[PDB]
C-alpha cells in the first residue's frame, strides 16, 4: 500500500541480513499464503463492489508483492553467497502468489459488479509490480549487496542485469509478459486505425490505454528491462 | 489481358482454382487495385461481378495455398474487404453486388468460408461474361511475390491440420485488414443505417 503512492517499487528483502531474516521468515509465510489461498477459493469475494473490490485488489496485489520480495531475497541469496527446505518453501510461496493474483483477476473479470476498465487496471497494477520486481532482481550484484551490508527502481534509474535472475525469476517474468501482452493488445485496437498523465496505481483509477502503458514505461526502462531479460535468459539456457 | 484475367477466373468457373492461375489472380487484383477502388465508370457491372466471384474463389482456397501465395491471397482479400466496405458505405445502383451479398463476402473472408450458393455464383459469372469491361510473365509474377516477401515480414503467429492453420492465418489476416480499414466501424454505421431498422430504432 505504501508503494501505490508511486514511491518506486521498493522490495525490502534485499540487504544480505534482511534476506537471511526473511529465509528465517520463509516457512511461516508459506503457512499464511496457503491459508489465504484456501480461504479465497470459496465465494469469499462474490460481490465485487467498489468498496469490497478495493480490499479484494488489496489482498491480491499483497501476495503479488510478498512473492516478488521473496524472489528478490532468493536472488540476494544466490548473488551474495534445511536450506533446500527453505528453497522449496519460497518456491511454493511465489507459486501461490501468482495463483492468488490470477484468481482475483478472473474474479474481477467475470464479475457483474466489476471488470472492463476495473479489470484492466488490476492487470495494469499487477504488471507494474511484476516488472519492478524483475528490474530489482536483475540489477543486484555481489558488489551492491556487500556495500549495503529497500531497493528503489527510481534509485537505480538515477544511478544509471545478469545474476539474481533464476527459476522463480522466470515465473514472475512469464506472468509479467502475459499482462503486458494484454495491455498492449488493448492499446492496438484502442488506436483503431491509429485511432494524459500516467495511470494512477489504483484499481478504479480511470486512464486511457496509452496511459496505462505510460505508467508501465515510466516505471522501468521497458525496452531495457525486456531486452536484458531476453539476453540473460538466453545466456542461462545456454 | 483483362480478358485473360477474367479468364483464369472462369477457368476456375469451370472448377476450383487450380491455384496455378491463382498466382495470376492475386496479381491482377493487386495491380488493378486502384482501378476497382474508384473507377466510378459504366464498367461498374464488370468490375463488381469481378470483385464478387474473386472474393468467392479466394475464399474457396484458404485451406491450402503456397505460404507465399498464402501471403498473396491474404493481400488480395484485404483488398477485397476494402472494396466491399467501400461499396457498403457508398450504396450504388450500378454496383451489381447487393449489400447482403457484400456483407457475406466480408464475413466469408473473416470466417474462412464462402456462403454464396452456386446459383448466386452463376448469376455473377453470367453478369461477368455479359459485363466484361463492357516466361516473362512468370518472371514478373515472382519478382512481385518477392518484393512482397522482402518489404513485408509476415508472422505466422500460429499435414491434416495444416490446412486449418492456413485458414486460421487467412482469417486473422482478413480481420486485421478490416481493423486497419476501420471497416468494423463502417459496418456498424451500415447496420444502424438499415432501411427497415431505422423505424424500430427511432420507436425504441
Amino acid at each position: 500500500q505504501d508503494a501505490v503512492l508511486a514511491n518506486s517499487f521498493f522490495i525490502m528483502p534485499a540487504t544480505v541480513a534482511d534476506a537471511t531474516a526473511v529465509r528465517n521468515g520463509f516457512h511461516s509465510l508459506v503457512i499464511d499464503v496457503t491459508m489465504a489461498l484456501d480461504t479465497l477459493s470459496l465465494p469469499v469475494l462474490e460481490p465485487l463492489n467498489p468498496s469490497r473490490l478495493q480490499d479484494v485488489t488489496v489482498l491480491s496485489l499483497s501476495c503479488l508483492y510478498a512473492g516478488v520480495s521473496v524472489a528478490t531475497c532468493m536472488a540476494i541469496l544466490h548473488v551474495g553467497s534445511k536450506e533446500d527446505d527453505y528453497e522449496s518453501d519460497a518456491a511454493t510461496i511465489v507459486q501461490k502468489c501468482l495463483e492468488i493474483y490470477d484468481m482475483i483477476g478472473q474474479a474481477i473479470s467475470s464479475s457483474r459488479r466489476a471488470g472492463g476498465e476495473h479489470y484492466q487496471n488490476f492487470q495494469l497494477l499487477g504488471a507494474w509490480c511484476l516488472l519492478n520486481s524483475l528490474f530489482l532482481i536483475l540489477n543486484l550484484s555481489p558488489t551492491a549487496l556487500a556495500d549495503k551490508g529497500a531497493l528503489r527502481v527510481r534509485d537505480i534509474l538515477s544511478r544509471t542485469g545478469h545474476q539474481g535472475f533464476g527459476v522463480l525469476s522466470v515465473i514472475l517474468a512469464n506472468h509479467a509478459i502475459k499482462l503486458l501482452t494484454s495491455l498492449f493488445q488493448d492499446l492496438q485496437v484502442e488506436a483503431l486505425h491509429k485511432g494524459g498523465p500516467p495511470a494512477a496505481l489504483s484499481i478504479m483509477a480511470q486512464s486511457t490505454s496509452i496511459q496505462r502503458i505510460q505508467r508501465l514505461i515510466d516505471s522501468v526502462p521497458l525496452m531495457n528491462l525486456l531486452l536484458t531479460l531476453l539476453s540473460t535468459s538466453y545466456r542461462k539456457a545456454c | 489481358g483483362w480478358e485473360v484475367a477474367v479468364r483464369p477466373l472462369l477457368s476456375a468457373s469451370y472448377s476450383a482454382f487450380e491455384m496455378k492461375e491463382l498466382p495470376q489472380l492475386v496479381a491482377s487484383v493487386i495491380e488493378s487495385e486502384s482501378e476497382i477502388l474508384h473507377h466510378e465508370k459504366q464498367y461498374e457491372p464488370f468490375y463488381s461481378s469481378f470483385v464478387a466471384l474473386s472474393t468467392h474463389y479466394i475464399t474457396t482456397v484458404c485451406s491450402l495455398i503456397p505460404r507465399n501465395q498464402l501471403q498473396s491471397v491474404a493481400a488480395a482479400c484485404k483488398v477485397l474487404i476494402e472494396f466491399s466496405l467501400l461499396r457498403l458505405e457508398n450504396p450504388d445502383e450500378a454496383c451489381a453486388v447487393s449489400q447482403k451479398h457484400l456483407i457475406l463476402l466480408i464475413k466469408g473472408l473473416c470466417t474462412g468460408c464462402s456462403r454464396l450458393d452456386r446459383t448466386e455464383i452463376i448469376t455473377f459469372t453470367a453478369m461477368m461474361k455479359s459485363a466484361k469491361l463492357p516466361p516473362e510473365l512468370r518472371q514478373k509474377e515472382v519478382q512481385m511475390n518477392f518484393l512482397n516477401q522482402l518489404t513485408s515480414v509476415f508472422n505466422p503467429r500460429t499435414d491434416q491440420a495444416s490446412a486449418i492453420k492456413t485458414k486460421n492465418v487467412f482469417i486473422a489476416q482478413n480481420v486485421a485488414s478490416l481493423q486497419e480499414l476501420g471497416g468494423s466501424e463502417k459496418l456498424l454505421r451500415v447496420c444502424l443505417n438499415l432501411p427497415y431498422f431505422l423505424r424500430y430504432i427511432n420507436r425504441f
